[PDB]
C-alpha cells in the first residue's frame, strides 16, 4: 500500500500571590474589620528575593518543598550556572533557544534535565568547598 | 507605412515588425503584474495581438512551467506569445533562461524573448540569440 | 505620426518612421486583466498630463501619479494613493537617513508611523487590538493568533489566501501548546487542514491551554515569530510586525499584488494599494472593462483608415493582396541540380519560387506546427541541397497545380 506530539517548554512565572473573588475574602476575616484599620499603619511584604546555595528564592523553593525541580527550575538554575546560554540567530540554519554555553549546540527544555541535572545538584547546596570561588 | 491583405482580404499595416510577425505592429508588453495572468495573455493572443507573459510574477521554474502550459491550453492551435525576463532578477534569469531553452526544444510556441531593466553584454545576448532558439530578441535600452 | 514618420519634423529633422508601438499602461482596464474592479476605477480616474509635464512627477502627484522609490532605490510610476503617499513620505523621511540615524529616528517617531500604517497603508502594523496599537510583547497569545486570522484569512472566500500563511498559524498554534503544555502530550492540530475553519481551531486550542489567553508573549515567542515572519519559502507576511532597521524591507516588499487581490486587504480599500501607471499614457486610459481585442483592433482600424485616406485614396481595392502575410524577415517548368558549393538560401530560395502561395511557404517557412508545437520544416531538411539531387518543377505558375518532383541516384 506504500500522530504529531508536543514536548513541554519552560515558562517560568513569577508568582504573584492569588486573588480570590470579595466574598470569599470577605467571610475570612471578621465583619467588623472593614474600616477598622488605619492602613497607613499596617506594613506588608510587597516583594522578596535571595541570592543562596540553591539559587533564587523560586528554585530554593522548589528544593525546599518538593525536594526537587520541575522543568521551569532546572531550565532556571541552569541558566543561573552558566549552563546553557539564550541563541537568537544564525546557528546555518535560524534558531531561536537555548543552546549550550561551551559549545553553543542547540539545548530544548526536555533534555535540559538529562544534560544538566546532575551536575545542577552535584554543584548547589552544602557541598565540599569549591577554592575556584574563594580566591584558592 | 503600408498596407496589405491576405486572401480573406483583412488588412494589415505592412511594417518591417509586421511583415516578420504576421500581425498587426502593435504589442502588449510583459507588465508585472498584469501580463502575469495567463487569461490576459491567451486573451491578447487570440485576439490577434502579441504579448509577453511576464516571468516577474513567478519565481520558480515549475510554476512558470505552469503558467506557460496554461496559456497554451487556452490558445488556439498555430499561435505563439512570448517571455519578459528581468535582467536585474539574477535568479530570475538562471531559471528561466533554461527553462526556455528546454521548452524551445520541447516545441513550445515561444515565439520571443525580451529584456527588460537593463541589456545584456554581448556574450550573454549571443548565447540567447544561439542556444535558445527563438524567432527574434527583444530589448528595451533605457 | 510616429507611424508616418512626421513626428520629427517639428523639430527640424527628417520624417523618421517607426516599425510599431508598445501600449502597457492603456490596457490596464481591460476587461480580461486581473485588476481588481475599485482599482480599474482608479485608473480610470487619473487624468494624466501632457509629455511637456510628465517629469512633475518626481515632485508631486500630476495627472493622480506620481514618482516612489523601490527597495533598490529606482524609480517607479504609480498611481497617487494613500499608500502611495505615505511610500513617498517616508522615502523622504525615513529611508534616506544614514544607516545610524534610521533607528532612534523610527523610536522617536514611532506612534505617528503605526497609526499611518494602520490607516493608509496595504501592510498595517500587526500589533494592533481593537484599534489599540501595541507591541508584540504586550499581546496574549489568543490575540496573536486572532490577529493572525485576520490578516491572513480571507471570509469572503472563507479560505486562507496563501497555504503558507495558513502554514505560518499551525506554527504558531503548536508553539503556543508547546509553551503552556506541561508534559508529553499529542497536538491537537494534527494536520493544518483543520485550520480551514480557523475560529473552531482556535477556540479548541485556547480551551485546551486557557492560561495563553490572558499571558502576553515571552520574549522566546517574540524572537521566534520574527523569525518565522523572515522565512524566504514563504509568501511574505500581510503586515509590519516590529519596527527597526529592516523597516524598509518590511514595508515595501512584495507590494505589486493587492491591486489584483484587494479581498485580501484590510478594508478592500484601493487607496491604500500600490498601482503602477503612466502620467502620459494615462490621458487614454478612460473607458473601464473594455475588451483588449477592441482596444487593439481600434488602434489598428484607426491606423488603417488614416493610411488608406492619405495613401490610397480612400480606395482597398488599391490595396495589394497576398496569398498570407508574415514569415519575412527585416535583413513553368524548370530543373534545378544541387553540388557540394551550392548555396542552401539561393537554393531554396528558387524552389519556393517569386509567388506566395503554397510552395513558398512549403520552401521557406523556417518551422510548422505539430498538435500545438513548432517543430523544424521537415521539407525543408528532406530538400536541403547535396551533390546528386536533381528537383524538377512543372507548372509552377498555376499553384493549385505545381509538383515538385526530387530524384536522386538510387543503385546508379
Amino acid at each position: 500500500n506504500g500522530q504529531v506530539e508536543i514536548q513541554p517548554r519552560a515558562n517560568i512565572q513569577l508568582d504573584f500571590p492569588e486573588l480570590k473573588p470579595y466574598k470569599q475574602v470577605k467571610q475570612i476575616a471578621p465583619a467588623e474589620l472593614e474600616g477598622l484599620l488605619d492602613l497607613e499603619r499596617v506594613i506588608v511584604v510587597t516583594g522578596f528575593a535571595e541570592v543562596g546555595p540553591w539559587g533564587s528564592a523560586r528554585t530554593r523553593w522548589e528544593m525546599e518543598a518538593f525536594g526537587e525541580f520541575s522543568l521551569e527550575g532546572c531550565v532556571e538554575m541552569a541558566w543561573i550556572m552558566g549552563f546553557i546560554s539564550y541563541h537568537n540567530g544564525n546557528l546555518g540554519r535560524p534558531y531561536t533557544g537555548w543552546v549550550d554555553s561551551k559549545t553553543k549546540e542547540p539545548v530544548d527544555d526536555k533534555d535540559v534535565k538529562a544534560k544538566y541535572e546532575t551536575s545542577i545538584l552535584e554543584h548547589s547546596g552544602i557541598r565540599l568547598i569549591e577554592p575556584e570561588l574563594f580566591n584558592g | 507605412p503600408k498596407l496589405i491583405k491576405n486572401k480573406s482580404g483583412k488588412i494589415f499595416v505592412e511594417t518591417k515588425f509586421s511583415k516578420l510577425i504576421g500581425r498587426p505592429p502593435l504589442l502588449v508588453p510583459g507588465m508585472t503584474p498584469c501580463t502575469v495572468s495567463p487569461d490576459f495573455v491567451a486573451a491578447t493572443t487570440n485576439a490577434g495581438y502579441t504579448i509577453e507573459l511576464a516571468g516577474g510574477g513567478y519565481f520558480s521554474a515549475a510554476g512558470m512551467t505552469a503558467a506557460i502550459d496554461s496559456v497554451v491550453s487556452q490558445i488556439e492551435k498555430g499561435s505563439t506569445f512570448g517571455i519578459n525576463l528581468i535582467y536585474v532578477n539574477p535568479f530570475m534569469l538562471q531559471w528561466g533562461i533554461p527553462l526556455i531553452k528546454e521548452l524551445r526544444s520541447k516545441g513550445y510556441p515561444i515565439q520571443f524573448l525580451t529584456i527588460g531593466a537593463g541589456v545584456p553584454s554581448l556574450e550573454v545576448a549571443s548565447e540567447y540569440i544561439e542556444t535558445l532558439g527563438l524567432k527574434y530578441l527583444g530589448l528595451k535600452p533605457g | 505620426p510616429y507611424l508616418t514618420g512626421e513626428w520629427s519634423t517639428k523639430f527640424d529633422y527628417p520624417p523618421m518612421p517607426f516599425d510599431g508601438f508598445l501600449f502597457g499602461s492603456r490596457v490596464m482596464i481591460a476587461k480580461e486583466v486581473k485588476t481588481s474592479p475599485d482599482a480599474k476605477k482608479c485608473i480610470a480616474a487619473c487624468t494624466g498630463v501632457p509629455d511637456d509635464k510628465w517629469e512633475q512627477t518626481y515632485k508631486k502627484p500630476t495627472g493622480g501619479i506620481v514618482t516612489v522609490r523601490s527597495e533598490m532605490g529606482e524609480p517607479i510610476h504609480k498611481i497617487a494613493t494613500r499608500g502611495v503617499m505615505l511610500w513617498k513620505e517616508f522615502d523622504e523621511t525615513i529611508f534616506n537617513l544614514p544607516k545610524n540615524k534610521l533607528v532612534p529616528t523610527l523610536e522617536a517617531k514611532r506612534d505617528y508611523i503605526i497609526s499611518r500604517l494602520n490607516a493608509d497603508f496595504q501592510k498595517p502594523w500587526f500589533a494592533t487590538v481593537n484599534g489599540q496599537a501595541r507591541d508584540l510583547a504586550t499581546m496574549t497569545y489568543e490575540e496573536v493568533a486572532k490577529r493572525l486570522v485576520e490578516l491572513m484569512f480571507i471570509r469572503s472566500t472563507n479560505s486562507w489566501f496563501d497555504v503558507t500563511w495558513r502554514t505560518f498559524t499551525g506554527d504558531f498554534l503548536r508553539r503556543v501548546e508547546e509553551r503552556f503544555t506541561k508534559s508529553k502530550t499529542l497536538s491537537l492540530i494534527q494536520s493544518y487542514s483543520l485550520l480551514d475553519k480557523p475560529d473552531e481551531a482556535i477556540e479548541k486550542v485556547f480551551n485546551a491551554y486557557p492560561a495563553a489567553r490572558e499571558q502576553f508573549l515571552n520574549a522566546q515567542d517574540i524572537d521566534h515569530f520574527l523569525s518565522m515572519c523572515q522565512n524566504p519559502m514563504q509568501k511574505p507576511v500581510p503586515f509590519v510586525p516590529v519596527l527597526d532597521r529592516r523597516f524598509e524591507i518590511f514595508f515595501k516588499k512584495d507590494s505589486l499584488w493587492q491591486s489584483e487581490h484587494l479581498e485580501a486587504v484590510v478594508d478592500q480599500d484601493v487607496q491604500r494599494t500600490c498601482i503602477l501607471h503612466g502620467p502620459v499614457a494615462a490621458q487614454f486610459t478612460k473607458v473601464i472593462d473594455e475588451p483588449i481585442k477592441s482596444i487593439m483592433d481600434g488602434i489598428h482600424d484607426g491606423h488603417i483608415k488614416k493610411l488608406l485616406h492619405q495613401y490610397y485614396g480612400d480606395d482597398e481595392s488599391k490595396i495589394p493582396a497576398v496569398e498570407y502575410f508574415g514569415g519575412e524577415s527585416p535583413v513553368d517548368s524548370a530543373v534545378f541540380k544541387a553540388t557540394s558549393s551550392t548555396d542552401e538560401e539561393s537554393w531554396f530560395k528558387a524552389l519556393a519560387g517569386s509567388e506566395i502561395n503554397w510552395r513558398h511557404a512549403s520552401f521557406l517557412c523556417s518551422f510548422i506546427t505539430q498538435d500545438k508545437m513548432f517543430v523544424s520544416n521537415p521539407i525543408r531538411k528532406v530538400f536541403k541541397p547535396s551533390q546528386g539531387m536533381v528537383v524538377e518543377i512543372s507548372n509552377g505558375n498555376t499553384s493549385s497545380k505545381t509538383v515538385v518532383t526530387l530524384s536522386e541516384p538510387v543503385q546508379g
